[PDB]
């Protein structure tokens, strides 16, 4: 049923299974029209897929476009989610399809579930765990390609970059999540501790800097510690 | 006026007709029902004195035939049975009539209460979901199991209601994904109406039946299925005008006849409210908005 802590361990064994995260799907800034009135204006979002075993992850671009003359948008948003999350099952070769889709959002459920009935045999699940994929657009090279894209569009990458080549898909996960928690709580800082010495880069093809195992534990503690520092500062402990 | 005569009354039951009831008590002189409106479809049921679980009974028109009950020691229940001899069953109803051990079906002659309840329900399409042809009645009782429940075991007791089912491959055209699952007006009206019904009044007369089962038996599956056909139509924003008018009707009728006492298990919270207040057809069931608000604001 839902995955949370209990059934924790499950996204790392070998049934393939993506995570769905629909969050900056339609992204809109709110401003002041002419006349007083209140108008909002959308910019290109991006639907966050992601196979937490391998670190694979199909961002599928929103186009501004895919709104143009249409109602109810933060519900049209959730259909388009199903609908291109649906498109990238069936272009999967069968023993690459996912066997689990694990919703980020409850009200993706039934949109996903009816673009999936030809998938009888993909599960739709839920989730109480409170993941910090909202915070992918923190993440510098994501936010640029959406941000350029003119078109609708489709872009791989490996969220782990190269960790897996000496780490295990628990520990990646672990370290990705905690890096977009603190990246959702305070991105100036957050940001500011992944880049502050010039002297570590990232590579072409990496999303993250190139840290070496003891400055990987260095960077944890810092995110970790920023964490409880805003914790404490958004409820006065 | 027809007659439903019995053999006799071995155990302590309260007999059911239509809405109507009374206590029998164990080998009371009691020997049948008469007076029965011919015209319509209608159900005899029992509940045991013993084993106040189990309600069960007989869809019956007795234009169909000369039916009566007899008690079966063996299985233990009131069994309903047809006598093909035509003289000899007017034989043995004039014979108790005229002993007077018979109670009259009591109509009161402003109700139109039967009627409208029935209106849509015709026994040839009580025995296609109902199937056992070797009998002009259908026996239904409180533990029978639908189709689709059997999906998710005997087929022999099956209530072959028709499946209706938001998301499957049926109700939502590919391509109109979202459409058809936010206004199943394709659902309801090209593969319900046009394509399994053929016509709204199959359909309603399903749903009184369904309705019906769920109300004199708690048969749990047939409040399944009465909420899923309201929910189809009030999810639909393009329905026959007449078709909202009497689903009024119905509905107001089923309200009005409830027991009180089992708004609780026979009501879905969801379906109802999503079709006074959230459905395309808010707007449209006047009678049963009213009286659902006065007699039940409860669960709303």
């Amino acid at each position: 049923g839902a995955m949370n802590s209990s059934n924790y361990a499950e996204l790392f064994n070998n049934d393939i299974k993506l995570f769905v995260d629909d969050t900056n799907v339609y992204r809109v800034t709110v401003h002041k029209t002419f006349e007083g009135n209140v108008a909002t204006k959308a910019i290109n979002g991006c639907i966050f897929t992601l196979n937490p075993k391998t670190g694979h992850l199909f961002l599928k671009i929103i186009h501004t476009s895919v709104w143009a003359g249409q109602k109810r948008l933060s519900q049209l948003a959730k259909w388009k989610t199903a609908e291109e999350v649906s498109a990238l099952v069936r272009s999967l070769p069968k023993e690459e399809q996912p066997k689990q889709i694990i919703v980020t959002r409850k009200a993706m459920l039934d949109p996903l579930e009816v673009h999936m009935l030809d998938f009888p045999n993909i599960a739709i699940r839920p989730t109480e765990l409170r993941l910090p994929f909202s915070a992918a657009m923190s993440i510098d090279k994501l936010s640029d390609v959406v941000m350029k894209a003119t078109e609708p569009q489709m872009v791989l990458f490996n969220i782990y970059d190269d960790w897996l080549d000496r780490i295990s898909s628990y520990t990646a996960f672990s370290r990705l999540t905690l890096l977009l928690r603190a990246l959702k709580t305070n991105e100036e800082s957050a940001k500011m501790i992944l880049l502050s010495d010039p002297t570590i880069t990232i590579k072409s093809y990496h999303l993250w800097p190139s840290f070496t195992d003891e400055q990987w534990i260095t960077i944890e503690s810092q995110m970790r510690d920023l964490i409880l520092t805003e914790y404490g500062r958004k409820y006065n402990v | 006026m027809n007659t439903v005569p019995f053999t006799s009354a071995p155990i302590e039951v309260t007999i059911g007709i239509d809405q109507y009831s009374f206590n029998v008590k164990e080998n009371q002189p009691f020997h049948g029902i008469k007076d029965i409106p011919i015209g319509h479809v209608h159900v005899i049921h029992f509940q045991h004195a013993d084993n106040s679980s189990m309600r069960y009974g007989y869809w019956f028109d007795c234009r169909m035939g000369n039916f009566y009950i007899q008690y079966d020691p063996k299985d233990g229940l009131y069994k309903m049975m047809e006598e093909r001899d035509g003289a000899k069953f007017e034989n043995i109803v004039h014979n108790f009539k005229e002993r007077q051990m018979m109670v009259s079906y009591p109509k009161i002659d402003e109700d139109d209460t039967w009627y409208n309840l029935t209106e849509f329900v015709q026994m040839d399409k009580i025995r296609k979901i109902v199937r056992k042809d070797e009998n002009q009645f259908s026996y239904v009782d409180s533990s029978m199991t639908t189709v689709q429940e059997n999906e998710l075991s005997d087929p022999a007791h099956s209530l072959n209601y028709t499946v209706i089912n938001f998301k499957s491959r049926e109700a939502i055209r590919p391509g109109h994904e979202m459409e058809d699952f936010l206004d199943k007006s394709y659902y309801l009206n090209t593969v319900m109406l046009q394509g399994i019904f053929k016509n709204s009044s199959n359909y309603f007369g399903e749903l009184q039946f369904a309705f019906l089962n769920a109300m004199f038996f708690g048969n749990y599956g047939s409040s399944l299925q009465w909420h899923a056909m309201i929910e189809l139509i009030c999810s639909s924003a393009t329905v026959p005008k007449h078709m909202l008018d009497k689903l009024d009707e119905i509905l107001y009728y089923q309200i009005k006849t409830l027991p009180e006492q089992y708004s609780d298990i026979l009501l879905n919270e969801r379906v109802w409210n999503i079709c006074l207040y959230s459905s395309f057809q808010k707007n449209s069931l006047h009678n049963t908005e009213k009286i659902m608000e006065n007699k039940y604001p409860e669960l709303l």
